[PDB]
């Protein structure tokens, strides 16, 4: 029964990744590390690791001191500023801002704000609403996968597998067609610059559109000249 | 870890005072000194009524000669270096709009701006932005906020903010961003950052001369242009001396040091030279930084500093190199050069250092109330119009904002007050004192009314007014009293003692010699100043007489060039249904290769259920049109969208959500295992399952009309948005569209075939149009297999319809909503019907009968076990295309060779009688039986079975099997009642009764006919009386009896109340059964 288990682990596995993929936060991934200034009404510059995290809908910004209990204060900070359309990004903002939370945070935040001149906020907005519906499309297709293949019906469950392993390739160009415009913003951090490239949600989409894209087709191919 | 010693300053203006964070910040609001005055007492402004025609009292006080000399001998340099400062501080100019306007009305025949007497000509004019969280009660009216950091900071040369502070910067040590020249800024940040307004003269609005300053509009002239460019080298230079001082510096070192000496001595130099010439007495001193002063922006300091100082700019510039050879007439005129890109003359660093020393040594004009022509009658137009009154939108603005007049705002600072008209300026009125008269008949001789501008400007006899001068000088020392990074201030740990005594030695002069590299001795010591005796003296007093005339008046045209081509593409997305129409054509062509009461009492009786169901269907869709359009029209809805596309955006809306239920819907209505799991069950008495495809092409019909609508309500609203301003379109669609200068909207194609909703709708259309044809009666009887190769698009049009909401346009997606449910029953429907599978039974023999009827028979399938009474549904592939028609089953279940009966209906059918004439070689695809079975007449001694109509179809196999199953096995005297209109189709049905009366020797069953059609009958060659029937029947035989029955409406509704009316006292079940 060991190819019963391998397609049942390869299903769950599609699944699996589809839905954590579409709430992962990993899509763009930066870091870099630092000397920064802390925060108002303080002369003394720390020495941090800051990197964001950029997820369709929304940014992670981690400040972190190389040692955390440097100025007699711990600094690790993981805040998120969501642009998607339940929410808004300049509320967030506002509030952050009213807070007092660290001066390279604030910056990281207000390089996406909306009207800011670097205009990363429009083509985040939308290429991250996009690649987030077509994969909530290739889900539809993926338990269609899942349903034509228990009940067998083979011949067309084979194209469910190159809808799923399509619409994925479909969401991963969406978010390929923003570091066109992320490249030239600057990013500059004190003394140090910070470069954001795809992260790991990007190479799983790929690899995973990939397999099912192959999978299908070489299943289809198959049973159709040998159904065997 | 560096040399940065102290806590660098934001840029946008937050955590300056410990206390209150947001005193001096980039949105701030304006603190006002005396409460609003509003015309309702919240938000509402004074107008025409109550006050005077704005474009009508600037022509009649502030309106004369330009060749009057300051009284002071103020240089112009000083004027132009004001509007440079009053920049850092405030700007109120910019409209944030929930769009709303307030015009200006032209009197009748303006000699400028309505010169050929065409009635009433309107000047746009728009309102500034307000803080969203004041103007919503008498206790707190509106307040509006300024958009740069409200303190002395530079925040005209670095931006307002840190992504701003970055476009600007070049990150090679510490320098602002130059362009292929050393001296110039780089005109390639244009886009995004900077404001673009048209040159008025020429019509160039391109992003090429548009340098990058950190106050968003400073190319206004290219003599504030100047002053940019000088603290942009200044900047520079110092930086670069730091660099060549402090070799191992990196950049952001060398820049924070250079910011702060620059934004020191622009403090000192606007502070300590700038006050006391423009209002001729000294700041009096620097105590301790006070944490308690509020240094928030009043709108009485705009009204003062602002449009005072409009009141002395020259109307020509002069130019001089450095031994003064005043060519470079050479005096280039004003209002020819407002927002000018590239300048012939000054193209190069020498021009500006030449434009800078001429500055610095022309008087500017005199200051009173009379304001030359190239602010009064030619300043650059915001919106439409490419000119503008300057004075008369002062007045606007003054009014636009809550501004007190001139003795409310004259008693709130300590000042005594005025009794009359004369009494305001006693002075002029002491020589040509005619001006007072003609401003008190426009006021009515009503001293306190004075919108503080034309008052303040009345009071100026050579400085400003008593009453601008206190404004100025307070709010000033304010900014500087409260003021942490104040470059005095020995506690921010800034400068040391010599640091800041060397800072408060320098004038504009060793700025200017520094930057331009001129020897000290061709300037003055105080360049705000010309005294007789400062070198290179003025040629002559500059009247505007003998310069260049100033470029005319044109009204701009939005939808001017682009209205045939908006005509052309609104005639092609028309002629879609031509295209596909033609299209179809082709394709078919190459396949040929006291008595009407009773009549519609019997109508109301057969069609109650279509007509209920028709009704709720209808019902809910307009439901949902009235919901959407009344919260539109007049409901709660925010007033910013609906100003004069009510009409265009009430019909989109309104139609929206109806097709996007029709559509769903539709969707639901072609599933047929759950109708024929339904039609078996009470459902069916009260909603017909048999109707389903009449309804699916009714709500076809219904749902392309209100698409028709709703496309047309969206080809108005995109011409409408055609001919909008970017002012008031960028805060329809917010994000879509940012508001520069530029004010020209994007054009109708860009919104037809560059946007998603617009690509997607003519897309749709086209599907729909494609779709809509092939399906006509008339273009599927033809065809079968054009009909079923374009429907499948209804997959596309179903992601299409998603793509079509996936914006945030108008409103968020709802089709989602919808679509779930029903597509979720249609696809486990679908996977229900494709599971299954049965095909290829052979034609034994197919006879062909009069009346329509083809007898059809086919050899049983060995798994075929079937009961009396199921039909199957079958296609043959021979003509046309699989398409599975369900047909009831005429053949008892002990017979092999299943039979059939079929009517010639449509297109279908007519097809297959001609595939199988000619007396039966193809072969179809039966898929097997569907129905319940009931048998429920073995459990009742006597069995009434009544059929009506079409409903006699499965009696045939029934009456069969049931004498069969009597006379073979060895349910007492079941009798068969069929009453019919005209006995036309069902001759084959009188055939089998003969078979079934001779067959049956036990006398079993008993048939009964009534013909019941009257005086229109071919003679062929009563009524069916259920009410002495039962009565008879129990008396005959003394039998609970079962009286299933099958037909029209009508019929089982009489035989229902004739077996109720009879039964209260056997059973009598009446279980009426649809096959
Ligand atoms: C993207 O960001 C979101 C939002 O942060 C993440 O979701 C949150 O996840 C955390 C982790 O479990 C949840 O728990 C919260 O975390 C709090 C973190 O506290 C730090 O930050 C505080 C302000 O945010 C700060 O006050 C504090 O230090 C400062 O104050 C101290 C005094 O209290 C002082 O001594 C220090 O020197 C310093 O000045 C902390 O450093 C934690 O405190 C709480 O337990 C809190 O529950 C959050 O609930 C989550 N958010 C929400 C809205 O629920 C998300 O995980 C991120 N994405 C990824 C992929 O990780
Ligand atoms: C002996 C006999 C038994 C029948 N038994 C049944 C039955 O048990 N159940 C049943 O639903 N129909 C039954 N029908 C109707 C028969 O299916 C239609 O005449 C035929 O399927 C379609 O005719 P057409 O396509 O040639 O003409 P069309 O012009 O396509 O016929 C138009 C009419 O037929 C109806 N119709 C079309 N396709 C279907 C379909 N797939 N299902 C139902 N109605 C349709 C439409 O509502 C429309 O009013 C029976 C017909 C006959 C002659
Ligand atoms: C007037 C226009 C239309 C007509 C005349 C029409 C007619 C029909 C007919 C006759 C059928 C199938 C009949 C059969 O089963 O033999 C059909 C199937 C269908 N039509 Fe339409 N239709 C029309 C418009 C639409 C529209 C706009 C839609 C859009 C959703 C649509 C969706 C369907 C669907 C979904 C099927 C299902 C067919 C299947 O897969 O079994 N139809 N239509
Ligand atoms: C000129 C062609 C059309 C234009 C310009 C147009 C434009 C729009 C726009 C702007 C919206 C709202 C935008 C959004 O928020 O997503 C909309 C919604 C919609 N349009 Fe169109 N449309 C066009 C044609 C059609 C056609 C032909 C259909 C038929 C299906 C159609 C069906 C819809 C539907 C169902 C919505 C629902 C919006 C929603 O998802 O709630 N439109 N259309
Ligand atoms: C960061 O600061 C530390 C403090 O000692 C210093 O040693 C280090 O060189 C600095 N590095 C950078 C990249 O600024
Ligand atoms: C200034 O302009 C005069 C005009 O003829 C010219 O002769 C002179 O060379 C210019 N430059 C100076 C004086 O430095
Ligand atoms: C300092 O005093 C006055 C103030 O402007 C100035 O004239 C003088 O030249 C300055 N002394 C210098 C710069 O050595
Ligand atoms: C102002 O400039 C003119 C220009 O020649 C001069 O005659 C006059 O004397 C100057 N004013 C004073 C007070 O010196």
């Amino acid at each position: 029964r060991l190819f019963w288990l391998l397609r049942v682990v390869t299903s769950l596995f599609i699944g699996a990744v589809i839905l954590a993929v579409n709430f992962s936060s990993e899509w763009s991934v930066g870091h870099v590390n630092a000397n920064t200034t802390y925060k108002a009404f303080s002369p003394k510059w720390v020495s941090v690791d800051v990197g964001l995290q950029i997820g369709l809908g929304g940014v992670n910004i981690t400040l972190t001191g190389t040692p955390v209990q440097q100025l007699n204060e711990t600094i690790n900070y993981n805040e998120a500023f969501a642009w998607r359309l339940g929410r808004s990004y300049a509320e967030e903002y506002a509030k952050a801002l009213e807070k007092g939370l660290p001066d390279p945070v604030l910056y990281l935040a207000e390089k996406f704000t909306p009207r800011s001149p670097c205009g990363l906020y429009n083509q985040y907005r939308l290429a991250g609403h996009y690649a987030s519906a077509m994969l909530w499309v290739a889900f539809l297709c993926w338990l269609l996968a899942n349903v034509m293949l228990s009940m067998p019906v083979l011949v067309y469950g084979g194209h469910m597998l190159l809808a799923t392993g399509l619409f994925q390739l479909l969401a991963l160009f969406f978010f390929s067609m923003t570091t066109s415009l992320i490249s030239p913003c600057p990013l500059r951090l004190g003394t140090a610059v910070l470069h954001t490239h795809h992260g790991p949600a990007f190479w799983i989409t790929l690899a995973t559109g990939l397999l099912c894209i192959l999978l299908g087709l070489v299943m289809a191919v198959a049973h159709r000249m040998q159904p065997h | 870890q560096n040399s940065i010693s102290w806590e660098v300053q934001r840029f946008d203006g937050w955590y300056n005072n410990l206390m209150e964070h947001r005193w001096g910040s980039k949105g701030s609001r304006l603190q006002r000194l005396v409460p609003a005055s509003y015309a309702d007492g919240v938000y509402q402004p004074l107008k025409e009524p109550y006050l005077p025609n704005p474009r009508h009292l600037s022509n009649r006080v502030m309106r004369g000669s330009a060749g009057q000399p300051s009284l002071r001998n103020r240089t112009v340099l000083g004027v132009f270096f004001g509007y440079h400062v009053l920049s850092d501080l405030v700007s109120v100019e910019t409209p944030g709009c929930p769009a709303e306007f307030l015009n200006i009305y032209i009197p009748h025949g303006d000699p400028v701006f309505d010169p050929d007497k065409r009635g009433n000509v309107v000047l746009p004019f728009q309102r500034s932005r307000w803080d969203r969280n004041t103007g919503q009660s008498p206790s707190n009216p509106r307040d509006q906020s300024n958009q740069v950091t409200g303190w002395l900071d530079g925040s005209a040369i670095y931006g307002s903010s840190h992504s701003w502070s970055d476009t600007l910067r070049s990150f090679s040590g510490g320098q602002l961003a130059s362009g292929p020249d050393p001296a110039f800024p780089s005109d390639s940040q244009s886009s995004l950052l900077m404001w673009m307004a048209p040159d008025p003269s020429t019509g160039q609005g391109g992003p090429r001369g548009v340098y990058a300053f950190g106050a968003q509009r400073g190319n206004r002239e290219p003599f504030l242009q100047a002053l940019g460019l000088l603290w942009f080298r200044y900047h520079n230079l110092c930086a670069r001396k730091l660099a060549q001082e402090h070799p191992h510096w990196g950049d952001e070192e060398l820049f924070q040091h250079a910011r702060k000496r620059v934004i020191a001595t622009y403090q000192n130099i606007a502070m300590y030279e700038w006050l006391p010439s423009f209002l001729k007495q000294t700041p009096p001193e620097y105590p301790g930084y006070r944490p308690f002063l509020d240094p928030s922006i009043s709108p009485e300091f705009v009204v003062a500093s602002e449009q005072f100082l409009s009141t002395m700019v020259p109307s020509g510039v002069y130019m001089r190199n450095a031994s003064c050879h005043f060519q470079g007439s050479g005096a280039l005129r004003v209002c020819n050069s407002y927002w000018s890109r590239e300048h012939p003359k000054l193209q190069r660093a020498e021009d500006v250092d030449a434009l800078l020393l001429g500055m610095a040594s022309q008087i500017a004009e005199r200051e009173d109330h009379v304001v030359v022509e190239d602010m009064q009658d030619f300043w650059p137009g915001p919106l439409k119009f490419s000119r503008t009154d300057y004075l008369a939108s002062c007045l606007q603005r003054g009014r636009d904002l809550g501004l007190p007049s001139y003795t409310k705002a004259r008693e709130a600072l300590g000042l005594s007050p005025i009794s009359h008209w004369q009494d305001i300026n006693p002075a002029l009125s002491r020589s040509n004192g005619t001006v007072l008269e003609a401003t008190a008949a426009l006021y009515n001789q009503d001293l306190s009314r004075l919108e503080l501008l034309p008052g303040g400007l009345l009071e100026s006899h050579g400085d400003p007014g008593p009453l601008f001068s206190t404004i100025v000088l307070d709010q000033f020392v304010r900014l500087r009293d409260g003021d942490r990074y104040w470059f005095e201030n020995t506690r921010n740990g800034l400068f040391s003692k010599e640091e800041i005594a060397e800072i408060r030695n320098t004038s504009l002069r060793d700025i200017l010699v520094a930057v331009t590299n001129v020897d000290p001795s061709a300037l003055q010591p105080n360049v705000f100043f010309w005294l007789a005796g400062d070198p290179c003296p003025q040629p002559s007093q500059l009247s505007a007489k003998g310069l260049p005339a100033c470029a005319p008046l044109f009204i701009r045209d939005y939808f001017e060039g682009s209205g045939f081509g908006f005509g052309l593409t609104i005639g092609t997305l028309c002629c879609f249904p031509l295209v596909s129409l033609l299209s179809a054509w082709i394709v078919a062509r190459l396949r040929k290769r006291h008595q009407t009461v009773q009549q519609f009492k019997r109508f109301i009786e057969n069609y109650r259920r279509h007509i209920g169901c028709v009704a709720v269907f209808y019902t809910i869709t307009g439901a949902l049109f009235l919901e959407r359009a009344y919260y539109y029209a007049f409901a709660a809805h925010h007033s910013g969208i609906t100003d004069t596309t009510r009409v265009g955006i009430i019909l989109s809306r309104g139609t929206a959500a109806s097709i996007s239920f029709m559509f769903s819907y539709i969707l639901l209505t072609m599933c047929r295992n759950l109708i024929t799991f339904l039609r078996e069950t009470f459902l069916n008495r009260y909603i017909p399952f048999d109707a389903a495809v009449d309804f699916h092409r009714l709500i076809a019909s219904t749902a392309i009309i209100l698409t028709v609508l709703h496309s047309a309500g969206h080809v108005v609203n995109v011409y409408l948005f055609s001919i909008s301003p970017l002012s008031v379109l960028s805060c329809l669609f917010p994000g879509l569209f940012h508001d520069d200068g530029s004010e020209f909207p994007q054009k109708y194609y860009w919104w037809f075939f560059q946007t998603v909703p617009g690509l997607t709708g003519v897309l749709l259309l086209l599907a729909l149009a494609i779709m809509y044809v092939f399906a006509s009666h008339h273009f599927r009887r033809r065809s079968f297999r054009g009909f079923w190769l374009t429907h499948h698009l209804y997959i596309f049009l179903y992601i299409l319809l998603i793509i079509h909401g996936s914006f945030a346009l108008i409103q968020m997606p709802r089709f989602h909503i919808f679509f779930l449910v029903p597509a979720i029953i249609y696809v486990g429907d679908k996977l229900v019907s494709l599971s299954r599978k049965k095909v290829e039974i052979s034609v034994v023999k197919a006879e062909l009968l009069p009346s329509g009827v083809t007898h059809l028979r086919f050899q049983r399938p060995q798994g075929f076990e079937y009961k009396s009474g199921q039909w199957v549904r079958i296609a043959c592939l021979a003509l046309g295309t699989t398409e599975y028609h369900p047909f009831t089953l005429t053949s008892a279940p002990h017979e092999d060779t299943l039979s059939l009966h079929i009517r010639a209906a449509g297109p279908w059918t007519t097809r297959l009688r001609e595939i199988y004439s000619p007396p039966r070689y193809p072969k179809l695809y039966l898929d097997g039986p569907f129905g319940e079975g009931h048998q429920e007449w073995h459990k009742f001694e006597v069995s009434v079975l009544v059929g009506g109509g079409i409903g006699v179809t499965p009696f045939a196999s029934i009456l069969k099997d049931l004498v069969f199953k009597s006379s073979v096995s060895c349910c007492k005297k079941i009798y068969f009642i069929w009453v019919t209109r005209t006995q036309r189709q069902f001759e084959w049905l009188a055939d089998i009764i003969r078979e079934v009366e001779e067959n049956d020797r036990q006398d079993l069953v008993s048939v009964h006919i009534y013909i019941t059609q009257l005086a229109e009958k071919f003679d062929l060659r009563g009524r069916p009386p259920f009410e002495p029937f039962f009565n008879s029947l129990q008396e005959v035989h003394p039998q609970k009896i079962g009286v299933f029955s099958c037909g029209p409406p009508g019929m089982t509704k009489n035989v229902e109340k004739a077996c109720q009316l009879i039964n209260r006292q056997t059973h009598f079940s009446h279980h009426y059964e649809n096959f």
